[PDB]
């Protein structure tokens, strides 16, 4: 019975940045990166199958 | 002063690199001169001076 077995957690979305570390006039560097995460919620929530 | 030379900077580059070099910058020289002296004495006897 998920949303209550297992949830799903955002911070941010993607941003990208320009580095100018490595960026001459006559070149680029770009540089992104994003956030998130999960746990499991409620153990007894849920079941699962397999071979014996 | 005086500019002695000017040096070469930039170049033509193949468009695929992406950075340029350094050149040989130019050169500039301090000089100076001298004033010089002329002089000179001469004498005479007066009573021969006088009737000539």
């Amino acid at each position: 019975a998920w949303k209550t077995a297992y949830y799903a957690v955002e911070k941010r979305p993607m941003f990208f940045e320009q580095y100018e570390g490595g960026s001459s006039a006559w070149c680029v560097k770009y540089q992104f990166g994003a956030e998130d995460g999960g746990f499991v919620g409620c153990c007894e929530h849920g079941r699962v199958l397999r071979i014996g | 002063m005086k500019i002695a030379d000017y040096g070469q900077l930039g170049e033509y580059t193949c468009d695929a690199k992406c950075d340029a070099e350094f050149g040989e910058p130019g050169n500039i020289r301090h000089l100076e001169g001298k004033t010089y002296d002329y002089r000179g004495v001469f004498c005479f006897n007066r009573k021969n001076l006088q009737e000539a």
